């Protein structure tokens, strides 16, 4: 294949840092970044690296440049829901029974409910209070 | 206003409406039909009619 | 079905056609949207369809009258009743839509319905009201508009603003009800003790945007602080209620100060200053030497043997008249007046008769050159394309300096090619304006020549 020609034989390729001025791009006066994205020839052609890649007609076409524009503990948290929790009753109809609108009480246990799930256990709307009564037990 | 009802999941993350539209075709046609009257005697009123600004 | 068909026709009338005490909410909002006035705010008061159907007092309708203001801009006619009810207004609109006298018209009213007893002072409190202009032109221009208002009704005007000498101002303030200044010429007279707003319950803000890109937002700040306090209206719900504001401003001097900003932009700056001054206030929102910048303009290309058609159908889908018709030569402006005539069509040819024949609605085209003084044009029709941009500009002038923007409809021919790149750039130069026939057109890419 035809030798690309290196980017010292034009010289005068200054290291310019600035990215853009005035909205407009500033090119890189160096052709490292040309030659990268397609090789000279020996006689200044544009042999283009033929880009096999995904279609992304956004990113192709960047609309000419665009516009260039605490929690509690889990004890604590145990114990405070099982306050807020009727005898016999889960969390999730705790919430029906008080959704049927104490209202402050109800998004309190709404609350908790939802950071004891951000913990890491998502079965929490389908436990009753025996259970979890038991397993405050066993952390206890 | 129309309450739809709702199966989301339990973080959030995504919310479908859990229903189908159904219809009595004469009612909805003839709904339509009032529609189509009564968009068409405002408009004849309005002369000047402000269209909503997008977005 | 006949009766039926009319008792429908009654219900649902035009307000052009229906009387007051029949209009409805729905035909009220009708009228609203058709001025292109936007309100903001509760309990607001209904529009003022005309002077004659306004509740002003009769020595402000003769006034009125006399100032030759035929019907109230619609700022005006938005402003008033809100003005009348002694609560804020913010007014969005640009200057020469009549916000002067929209704000002027409430306090006149104010002012000379006073008890006698209680409009005499034996000491010179300063004005009662306070007008604000960012600019000594625009100071100098609401001066002239008072001045012309007020006059009649033996009503005082001063101006404070810069271009003027020291001594003439000085001489003038000792005299001793309106004021109308600049912030910096005003802040120094104040600050000097050489006025005071002991007796002001009135503070206009006309420009409060340019006012803000001048640099005069400290400056607003300080003025606002030698005003009473103990005149501000409550921050509270009662300073919206219509029943309340209408009894406070029917309270005479002892009624509560009101605050109107007028400005075409709302930036954090007019923001605070609106919050600061204003309090509860309603927001009226409405929509000058460069008229193709602020009129519509639309060009339809064709031959010369179809511009009598395409005139014929442009006037059969209806116009508000007067119109005005754009010829070439006088002649042909002739020919087409007989053509309209023929038509069962009232045209005028173009002296004084003439345009008053077109006022009082005996004349709805008008037929005219490039060669007075007319009324605002709903529409401007070119059926000759003008030889020139300048005489263009000037024809579509004619639909109105301000207001209502207008619509200006030019045929364009191929002997018109001269001035294809001229009548692009003003197209493209409205933003009131939409034309790819007229852009795209191989003769309008270069300048002639």
């Amino acid at each position: 294949k035809y030798d690309i020609l290196a980017s010292e034989d034009v010289e005068g390729q200054e290291a310019a840092t600035l990215p853009s001025e005035g909205g407009v791009r500033i090119t890189p006066f160096n052709l490292q970044e040309e030659m990268e994205e397609g090789h000279f020839d020996a006689d200044g052609n544009y042999f283009l690296n033929r880009d096999a890649q995904i279609r992304d007609s956004w990113l192709d076409n960047i609309d000419w440049v665009k516009i260039r524009e605490t929690s509690m503990s889990a004890q604590a948290l145990l114990e405070g829901l099982l306050e807020l929790l009727l005898p016999r009753e889960t969390v999730a109809g705790a919430l029906r029974r008080l959704g049927a609108r104490s209202p402050q009480r109800l998004d309190r246990l709404s609350g908790l409910a939802d950071q004891m799930v951000a913990r890491g256990n998502l079965g929490v709307y389908q436990e009753t209070r025996e259970r979890l009564a038991m397993r405050l037990k066993g952390l206890g | 206003i129309r309450d739809v009802p709702v199966l989301y999941h339990i973080t959030g993350a995504i919310s479908f409406v859990n229903e189908i539209p159904w219809v009595i075709e004469p009612v909805y046609i003839s709904q339509w039909g009032s529609m189509w009257i009564m968009m068409r005697r405002e408009k004849r009123d309005r002369r000047h009619f402000k269209r909503m600004r997008f977005p | 079905l006949r009766k039926k068909e009319a008792k429908q026709r009654w219900d649902d009338r035009h307000w052009s056609q229906k009387k007051l005490d029949e209009m409805t909410d729905r035909d009220w909002r009708i009228f609203r949207e058709d001025y292109s006035i936007t309100t903001k705010g509760g309990k607001i008061p209904n529009p003022i369809r005309s002077w004659k159907d306004s509740s002003l007092p009769p020595h402000i309708l003769e006034v009125i009258d006399k100032c030759g203001y035929k019907e109230p801009t619609p700022i005006q006619r938005q402003a008033i009743p809100i003005g009348l009810q002694n609560r804020d207004i913010i007014g969005v609109a640009e200057t020469g839509s009549g916000k002067t006298a929209a704000f002027l018209i409430p306090l006149l009213v104010w002012i000379t319905t006073l008890p006698k007893i209680d409009r005499i002072e034996e000491s010179d409190q300063g004005p009662y009201a306070i007008i604000l202009a960012p600019t000594r032109e625009l100071a100098q221009q609401i001066e002239e508009e008072t001045i012309k208002f007020g006059k009649p009704l033996g009503i005082r005007t001063v101006a404070v603003i810069g271009g003027i000498s020291r001594e003439d101002q000085g001489f003038r303030l000792r005299m001793g009800e309106i004021v109308i200044a600049t912030p910096g010429r005003l802040i120094d007279v104040l600050e000097n003790r050489y006025l005071v707003l002991s007796r002001c319950t009135y503070v206009v803000l006309d420009e409060a945007d340019r006012m803000i890109d001048m640099g005069f937002e400290p400056d607003v700040q300080k003025i606002l602080e030698h005003m009473p306090v103990s005149n501000q209206k409550p921050d509270t719900d009662e300073a919206e209620d219509p029943e309340k504001m209408l009894a406070n401003f029917e309270s005479g001097k002892h009624k509560y100060r009101q605050t109107v900003m007028f400005t075409a932009t709302m930036p954090p700056a007019v923001e605070r200053l609106a919050r600061s001054y204003l309090r509860r206030p309603a927001v009226v929102y409405i929509g000058a030497g460069k008229p193709h910048e602020r009129v519509e303009q639309k060009v339809f290309l064709m031959s010369e043997s179809e511009k009598r058609k395409k005139l014929l159908a442009i006037l059969e889908q209806g116009f508000d008249p007067p119109i005005i018709i754009f010829v070439n030569q006088k002649k042909g402006c002739d020919v087409l007046a007989k053509s309209l005539e023929k038509m069962g069509y009232n045209a005028c040819t173009l002296r004084e008769f003439a345009l008053s024949n077109l006022k009082a609605g005996a004349k709805d085209i008008l037929v005219a050159t490039d060669v007075i003084d007319i009324q605002d044009v709903s529409m401007v029709v070119n059926y000759d394309m003008a030889k020139n941009i300048e005489d263009y500009i000037h024809r579509i002038g004619r639909t109105g300096r301000a207001g209502k923007s207008g619509v200006a409809i030019t045929f364009l021919t191929k002997e018109d090619s001269a001035v294809f790149y001229e009548l692009k750039q003003a197209i493209l130069e409205s933003p009131v304006s939409s034309p790819p026939e007229l852009a795209n057109h191989p003769d309008a890419q270069h300048k002639p020549g």
